[PDB]
């Protein structure tokens, strides 16, 4: 259920809209534009914000020796949720 | 009349330029005040044959060559070139 | 680090907070600065926030700037100064501050 | 893989449908990211 | 042997098409990415070329040209070998200087000096 | 050192010095540079002329054998006064040793008929000419290898860029297949890859 | 005779009494890896990678700060430097994290080089890897302090050349954090330098982003707009874009630094940018059309149209040769009205002897003056580089600076002597104020920007900072061969385009009003259509024009410095050609040929088809603009004197302020960086 | 200057050699183009021959005329023969190369800076 | 570590393998400059490159040998004493590609 | 460990695994890969346009050893055979639907492999 183009196109998750005089949209009569339908922004917002009583926390993103390398992140500030760069799955320090 | 502009070329040491710098250094100021309109105008080192330009009527232009004459020489021939 | 007491920043709550040295405490000061050569009187700023710290028990985030003041430095010395020494306290503590030697013989 | 079952992940294609040569379903490729230079406009406005 | 002693300059029509009349080389040695600190990309002179355009493909994007000559480099050990190849293998060309850093004096203890305006604040 | 090195032998490296220095007693005429890898592979440089007297002895003279051509090829190198190095490359058959021969040439000074020692020299020879273009003087013949019967301007020599400035292509006009300046779909994208610091120190060369 | 014998590995070198260790292994080839150390920066210890054994010697000395005694010998690859190297960069490479595939400077950062080229190969200590809170500091620059080495280049750069003096580190062993404790943005001119500087990812280009990686970008050699330094420039093109543009070094201007307008101007590079050439109906719209119709209109218009009634008028960007092209076209039609955006006075002749109309002292002698006055300008913003080396002038070899004619905020602590122009004409005259030093100065200084010269004083403050140039240079000023009396300019391309006989200005169309008018990348408002009368059919020749473009009756979309290979000129004199990036979007051709092409339709042909005539004819103008990155300096500065000293403009009494003030007229200033989003973002976080 | 000289010490050898390839060329022409079966008139297809051999003509130094002759008697002794077929004889020819446009104008109108 | 890619385990969780990971990947190791011949034996006879190095990254000029381009050549007089018929046994029957043979 | 069609990966909860970070395409022996990474909404980097050339593509396996995510992994299935030479062509999009359709295969493959890489 993708945001969908005025023409009828289904935009993507970075928006590829072809303009209604752009002559290259004719490329896709007949024949169906693909797209995978499932954003990945989407999903981001769908994790929950995992909490750790301690102060500095690791990301294996998923376990070890398949995942992305380990990196520790600082959850020293509170006022903004501390991001993994490689997942981008939350953290805090709980209260 | 006609003359739109006028322009010279010297360089920094060879005879030729210490000649028309000597041009310069004398005659220039009171040429200057003669016409204040007329809009000379004095560049730097071109190796030799300092030569000088003279533009004027619909892009017209005629070129004469100043390699190592005298301060007098150029007098007469830039009066030349502005009597006309 | 990641074993640390307390971080070092100021997050909030004291940009404007007052702060204000004591007649008395000027003289104080000045009698300070007088120990130290013309064309410095930087030296100051650690004795003169030491001060600071006297008449007020904990110095907020004003008197650092106060202090960079009144000696003309950049305050960022200023700060720099109030964090790498044991000293100051940039946090408000108790009337009685209590201190135990844990490392050595002591230990 | 009744034995041993996949790990059956949500965001898996639950149909797995033919091969889409041919047939009005079929891949095109086309440029993704979003134009370049951003032409400039003219006012409405005469004058 | 018979040497046959012979004085004239050196030129090619044995290499290819018009591309020599129009487009100018270019001589340097290029300056040292400034992003990292090491010399070792310099010391060598280059050959470049002219740029030319480049258009998005109507099908993917993909920059395209032709400009079979666009992609070369010829790295050479001193200048006059640049000139060399360029008037022998018959296309113009331009040269840039070559730049050095310039030798400087610097002493540790200027940082702590009396009365001279130079002093660190904070090191 | 000892793993995950290889270990070198001084018995090669001094025999096969002893061998180069021994040719240069002998042939002072045409040899040049002797100079020995330090992994043990000895190579001799020779001048533009003695390449077929030096080879007519490296064939022969019963202390070295050198039967076999192994093969021969040039490099391009620009920057140097003669643009290019023949380098011929033998196997001798009798000691189990090899040595490189290195000669030289411009574009216009021929190099003359390697042939007349090694028969395996006869296309080595013309796939230099077609491929490079340096001339070879009375070869039993010269034609094209490797390119096109059409084809021109020497490839591999870093003058002739990647591509090659034609395509080929057919259209129902001609009903024959054609040629156009080279278009290419995507650009060739070009990499930088040669990173600053010198990552070894011994080779570095004077700066001036 | 004040050189010392020092081996290096057993080879000797001649060096001086107190260079440093680094520098005597320089000089031979040898590079010592290292981190803290910077040609432009103070020596610091921190990085320890400098490490050299030296025989005879236990212990291992730094190289960085070490000074060279007699009889050193300096092993670079004796075991022990090596083990040392090794240990170095295991202590470093303890705490870091592994950003290196989301890390910005990937295909850069010298930890990845040195660690491959001296470096051990395997590291050790499992448990550790502290992690450090990162700190939001500019629009500008991106921040991930947990990559920091902790090197202080960062500091030392901002206090000493930036002169801002707010970055510091707080704390001990593990824990040091190196930025602002306040969190206050730090935002100034050459600020954006600073991601240069850090060897590693923890400071970065925010706008520059994720977006390339440096392997797969091919460097460009060009030069600098929007300021009249003629900063020196590397564009770094993908594939046919421009992801961002690099300092490089160049000794006698820019060093390694770059103004940071500048470095971020990119953006603004293409946001609006003209494709098309457009035509506007009689239905009252601009559209655009076939660009040989609109040719053939604008020469049919120009056919019909001829005598000192028809017009045109260039500023802001445009190179020389274009410059040439427009001046023989209307020159080969009948008269010149033609003109730049300034005013630059011409009473003295100024147009001609380009003594006192130009900095005829160029900068590497700056650093050779000892008293500079500055008469009203903002220098920090105006030509920002400039500025930088006035502070480095000033912070090493000792300076005295005088402002002159308002109070600004400059880094160094200069004297205000206060703002008047009767201040400067009593600085002719013997009064007290100051003007005793300049007697006794050595090598004096005294710099009069164009954009104080655009009030209507503008010959009588020449005048009188002349006088100034007068009452110094003839007895005890003069030391020798020698200039002091100069001039710095703002917008990039006029100093070759009054080179090229144009009347500075835009005096001479208001007196006669033009029925045509020509513009090439000109938004100066002082030219609008309710000056000119009744029907204009002016002409806007340009690159996303914001200004005049909604003026314009004809469009001709001129390329933009990126694209165009042109000339330029700094304002010392030095002739510098950028080289083509990228060619330029839509059909945008090359202004000259744009010209060149008009006229060829037009009844008169100008003598070229292509530009290695056009420059011949350059030099058939003026003959240094073909010799290229080569100042030379000019004379008969007394000439211009007597010449300023026959007429006689009373000074008026609105006292001068700089046209730019603070920092928010920085950004959106020249009129490309009114284009990019990026400047915008931070003039509106300045505003906050 | 040294040198080795190829098959000429002096230009006029060249100038001799060069007579003589042309005489090849214009022997075998007809031969070759109805060998093929082209579709070009003999005269045709010898003044392109000619022309062939004046785009060349400013060449001075002997060594890169004989040079260019052992190019000529090379492709000639290709074409002698049958190892090319049709396609290259006639690629020789430029038929599907678009005309291109050589008045500054039209260039400009076009190219944007070629 | 700075010959061959590390194996994952130890490129993650530990920095310097990660780094000759990604440069080596990217650059690729260095190779110091020299001019080396090598000959092994392959099933078609002797084979071999002679590599050429500038001290660098990428290689430089390195022309394999193709025993099928030598072996070619030999038809010549290999031959010359029977008719086609078996010249198709002539040329099959030393082992040639002529996809090695050119090059 | 064989190796078929080029199918992208994501995390658990899918991240796009992808990094932007290049190096598939820096190791690519036929050039044929293109990534362009603008960051998005979130902050972090992930690709625009990362495209393939099945037609260039010489299926090495050199792009499943450089991901240091393992981001992109030769698929299981060889399927194949496109009537037009433009279908042979790789969105981002066209390789995450083929992630998509099969991964649970590639966690097998992987899951057993990752021992020896
Ligand atoms: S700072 Fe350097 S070593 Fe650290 S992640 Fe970035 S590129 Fe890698
Ligand atoms: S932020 Fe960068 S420049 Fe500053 S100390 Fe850290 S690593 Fe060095
Ligand atoms: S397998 Fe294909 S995409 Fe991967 S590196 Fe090789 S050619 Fe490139
Ligand atoms: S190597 Fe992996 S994470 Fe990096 S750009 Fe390629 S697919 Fe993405
Ligand atoms: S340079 Fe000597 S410590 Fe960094
Ligand atoms: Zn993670």
């Amino acid at each position: 259920g993708v945001r969908t183009s005025p023409t009828g196109e289904k935009v993507t998750h970075t928006g590829q809209v072809y303009d209604d005089e752009d002559y290259r949209r004719v490329r896709f009569v007949g024949r169906q534009k693909e797209v995978n339908e499932n954003f990945a922004i989407d999903l981001i917002a769908e994790q929950p914000v995992s909490q750790v009583g301690s102060r500095v926390i690791s990301c294996d993103g998923g376990g070890g020796a398949l995942g992305h390398p380990r990196v520790y992140i600082n959850l020293d500030k509170e006022t903004k949720t501390g991001t993994c760069g490689y997942c981008g799955l939350q953290f805090r320090q709980q209260h | 009349l006609g003359l739109r502009e006028i322009r010279i070329h010297l360089c920094q040491r060879s005879p030729g330029s210490q000649g028309v710098r000597d041009f310069i250094e004398k005659r220039y100021v009171e040429l200057k005040k003669a016409n204040p309109d007329l809009p000379i105008l004095i560049r730097e080192c071109s190796d030799v044959q300092p030569k000088l330009w003279a533009r004027y009527a619909f892009g017209q232009e005629k070129n004469v060559s100043l390699n190592n004459f005298s301060a007098d020489q150029v007098t007469r021939a830039l009066e030349n070139v502005l009597s006309s | 680090g990641g074993a640390l007491f307390v971080h070092r920043d100021t997050p909030k709550n004291n940009p404007e907070t007052p702060f204000d040295f004591t007649p008395e405490n000027y003289k104080r000061i000045e009698a300070i600065v007088k120990n130290y050569p013309e064309g410095h009187k930087a030296a100051a700023v650690l004795p003169v926030l030491d001060l600071a710290q006297r008449q007020n028990g904990w110095l907020p985030i004003s008197a650092m700037n106060k202090v960079a003041e009144i000696l003309q430095v950049p305050p960022m010395r200023v700060y720099e100064v109030a964090t790498f020494y044991t000293m100051y306290n940039r946090k408000p503590v108790g009337k009685y501050h209590i201190q135990v030697c844990t490392t050595t013989p002591c230990m | 893989p009744t034995v041993k079952p996949p790990t059956a992940r949500k965001f898996i294609w639950t149909n797995h449908k033919f091969n889409l040569s041919g047939t009005p379903q079929q891949y095109v490729p086309y440029s993704t990211t979003r134009k370049k230079i951003q032409e400039w406009v003219p006012p409405s406005t005469p004058y | 042997i018979t040497v046959d002693e012979k004085l004239d300059i050196t030129t090619l029509t044995g290499v290819p098409e018009e591309h020599i009349k129009t487009r100018k080389a270019r001589i340097f040695v290029p300056a040292r990415n400034n992003m990292q600190s090491g010399v070792n990309n310099t010391k060598k002179w280059k050959m470049e070329f002219d740029t030319r355009e480049r258009w998005e493909n109507p099908l993917m994007g993909w920059a395209s040209t032709a400009d079979p000559l666009s992609n070369l480099v010829l790295t050479f050990s001193t200048k006059e070998d640049a000139i060399a190849f360029a008037e022998k293998n018959g296309w113009s060309y331009d040269v840039e200087e070559r730049k050095v850093p310039k030798p400087k004096s610097k002493s540790y203890g200027a940082n702590f000096s009396w009365n001279k305006r130079t002093r660190v604040s904070t090191k | 050192t000892r793993p995950t090195v290889r270990p070198r032998n001084d018995v090669a490296h001094k025999q096969l010095s002893a061998f180069g220095e021994y040719v240069a007693e002998i042939l002072p005429k045409y040899v040049q540079q002797v100079q020995v890898s330090c992994f043990s592979e000895l190579e001799i440089c020779i001048h533009p002329d003695g390449v077929i007297p030096v080879l007519t002895f490296l064939r022969d003279h019963s202390n070295a054998q050198f039967k076999s051509l192994a093969d021969l090829t040039a490099v391009d190198i620009p920057t140097r006064q003669n643009r290019f190095e023949i380098v011929y490359n033998l196997l001798s058959l009798r000691f189990n040793s090899r040595i490189r021969v290195k000669t030289y040439t411009d574009e216009l000074t021929p190099v003359e008929s390697s042939v007349s020692v090694y028969k395996a020299a006869n296309w080595y020879e013309r796939e230099i000419w077609d491929m490079f273009g340096v001339f070879f003087a009375n070869h039993p013949d010269l034609r094209r290898i490797l390119t096109d019967y059409g084809f021109e301007g020497h490839p591999f020599r870093k003058d002739f860029p990647l591509s090659g400035y034609v395509e080929l292509r057919y259209d129902d006009e001609v009903k024959r297949v054609v040629a156009e300046p080279v278009e290419l779909a995507q650009e060739f994208r070009k990499f930088d890859l040669n990173s600053p610091w010198e990552a070894f120190p011994a080779y570095r060369q004077p700066p001036e | 005779s004040n050189l010392i014998e020092v081996f290096v590995d057993g080879q000797s070198v001649m060096v001086e009494p107190g260079t440093t260790v680094l520098q005597a292994c320089e000089k031979v080839g040898m590079q010592i890896p290292r981190f803290c150390y910077h040609e432009r920066l103070s020596v610091a210890g921190n990085c320890r990678m400098c490490l050299v054994e030296i025989e005879k010697a236990p212990k291992v000395v730094a190289a960085c700060a070490m000074p060279v005694m007699k009889g050193w010998n300096i092993l670079t690859n004796s075991e022990k430097t090596k083990k040392a190297r090794e240990g170095v960069m295991e202590f470093l490479l303890a705490n870091h994290p592994l950003d290196c595939p989301i890390c910005d400077q990937g295909g850069e950062c010298d930890l990845q080089d040195q660690s491959m080229m001296f470096g051990s190969d395997r590291s050790r200590f499992l448990e550790g890897k502290r992690a450090v809170e990162d700190k939001n500091i500019g629009p500008l620059v991106k921040t991930i302090m947990t990559r920091c080495i902790q090197c202080t280049r960062c500091i030392r750069f901002a206090s000493e050349i930036a002169g801002v003096d707010d970055l510091g580190t707080t704390g001990r062993g593990n824990d040091m954090q190196v930025g602002t404790y306040i969190e206050k943005m730090f935002m100034s001119e050459l600020s954006g330098n600073i991601i240069d500087i850090c060897p590693v990812g923890a400071l970065t280009s925010k706008p520059y982003a994720f977006t390339a990686r440096p392997w797969e970008t091919r460097k460009t050699e060009s030069i600098d707009v929007m300021d009249a330094v003629g900063s020196n420039i590397v564009v770094s093109t993908r594939t046919g874009e421009v992801m961002r543009i690099l300092p490089r070094m160049h000794e006698d201007i820019n060093e390694e630094w770059i103004s940071d307008k500048t470095r971020f101007a990119y953006d603004g590079l293409k946001r609006q940018r003209l494709t098309e050439p457009m035509v506007r109906n009689e239905k009252g719209l601009l559209t655009h059309t076939t660009w040989e119709d609109a040719l053939s209109r604008v020469a049919g218009m120009l056919q019909s149209c001829q005598g000192n009634d028809v017009a045109a008028i260039a500023g802001g960007l445009v190179d020389a040769e274009a410059l040439i092209a427009l001046k023989d076209l209307l020159n080969r039609v009948d008269s010149d009205t033609l003109c730049t955006e300034e005013v630059f006075p011409t009473a003295g002749a100024g147009t001609d002897l380009r003594s006192n109309y130009l900095l005829n002292t160029t900068i590497a002698g700056v650093e050779e003056a000892d008293v500079v006055l500055l008469v009203g300008t903002n220098p920090r913003f105006e030509a920002p580089l400039f500025n930088a080396r006035i502070r480095k002038s000033w912070l090493h070899n000792d300076l005295k600076v005088a402002l002159i004619g308002s109070p600004v905020d400059l880094t160094y602590r200069y004297d205000h002597l206060g703002d008047s122009p009767k201040i400067l004409q009593d600085i002719a005259s013997g009064s007290h104020p100051f003007s005793q030093v300049l007697q006794e100065a050595k090598k004096p200084m005294v710099v009069l920007g164009s954009s104080a010269l655009q009030r209507n004083d503008g010959a009588a403050i020449l005048a009188a900072v002349s006088n100034i140039a007068q009452k110094i240079r003839t007895s005890s000023g003069v030391t020798g061969d020698w200039k002091v009396m100069n001039i710095l300019h703002r917008i990039a391309s006029q100093v070759a385009a009054l080179d090229l006989g144009y009347k500075p200005g835009v005096e001479a169309i208001r007196k006669n009003p033009p029925k045509m008018l020509f513009l090439l990348g000109a938004d100066g408002g002082c030219v609008t259509r309710q000056d000119l009368p009744k029907d204009c059919f002016i002409v806007y020749q340009g690159h996303h024009g914001d200004v005049g473009a909604p003026i314009a009756d004809v469009i001709l979309p001129g390329a933009a410095y990126t694209e165009k290979s042109a000339t330029y000129v700094n304002t010392e004199g030095r002739a510098q050609q950028t080289k083509v990036a990228v060619m330029p979007p839509g059909l945008a051709r090359e202004d000259w040929k744009i010209i060149r092409a008009l006229s060829e339709i037009a009844g008169m042909t100008l003598p070229y088809d292509t530009l290695d005539q056009v420059r011949n004819r350059l030099e058939e103008v003026s003959p240094n603009l073909v010799r290229y990155d080569d100042v030379e300096g000019a004379n008969y500065f007394q000439q211009a004197s007597e010449l300023s000293k026959l007429v006689n403009q009373q000074l008026l009494a609105d006292p001068l302020v700089p046209p730019q003030l603070t920092i928010k007229d920085f950004y959106m200033t020249d009129s490309i960086s009114r284009a990019s989003q990026t400047m915008a973002k931070c003039v509106k976080a300045v505003t906050e | 200057t040294s040198v080795k000289p190829i098959f000429s010490r002096d230009m006029n050898e060249a100038k001799r050699r060069v007579r003589e390839l042309y005489r090849a060329w214009y022997r075998e022409v007809p031969n070759t183009v109805h060998l093929f079966q082209l579709d070009i008139s003999v005269k045709q297809g010898r003044d392109k021959v000619r022309e062939m051999f004046k785009k060349n003509a400013h060449v001075t130094d002997p060594r890169v005329v004989d040079l260019l002759v052992i190019k000529g008697k090379m492709e000639l002794e290709e074409t002698i023969n049958v190892w090319k077929q049709r396609t290259h004889v006639m690629r020789f020819f430029h038929e599907t190369e678009a005309p291109r446009p050589k008045d500054f104008l039209s260039k400009f109108y076009v190219g944007h800076d070629p | 570590a700075k010959v061959s890619p590390p194996k994952r385990a130890e490129m993650k969780t530990s920095m310097e393998s990660l780094i000759h990971h990604f440069k080596l990947y990217t650059e690729g190791y260095q190779v110091p400059p020299g001019a080396t011949y090598t000959a092994i034996e392959a099933p078609k006879g002797e084979f071999g490159v002679y590599l050429v190095s500038d001290g660098s990254s990428r290689p430089y000029r390195c022309k394999i040998k193709a025993p099928g381009f030598a072996h070619l050549a030999g038809l010549d007089k290999m031959s010359k004493g029977h008719m086609l018929a078996d010249v198709v046994a002539i040329i099959g029957t030393q082992d040639i590609v002529f996809g090695e043979v050119d090059r | 460990r064989f190796r078929g069609e080029h199918a992208l990966r994501r995390y658990p909860s899918g991240e796009e695994r992808c990094i932007a970070c290049k190096l598939c395409e820096a190791v690519c022996p036929a050039q044929a890969i293109t990534i362009e990474a603008e960051p998005r909404a979130d902050g972090s980097r992930r690709t625009t346009r990362y495209d393939i050339d099945m037609t260039k593509c010489i299926y090495c396996g050199f792009c499943q050893e450089a991901c240091p995510v393992d981001a992109i992994v030769e698929g299981p299935n060889f399927e194949f055979s496109t009537e037009t030479h433009e279908e042979l062509l790789y969105n981002k999009e066209k390789l995450l639907n083929n992630g998509d359709k099969w991964e649970a295969e590639i966690a097998a493959n992987i899951q057993a492999d990752y021992l020896y890489r």
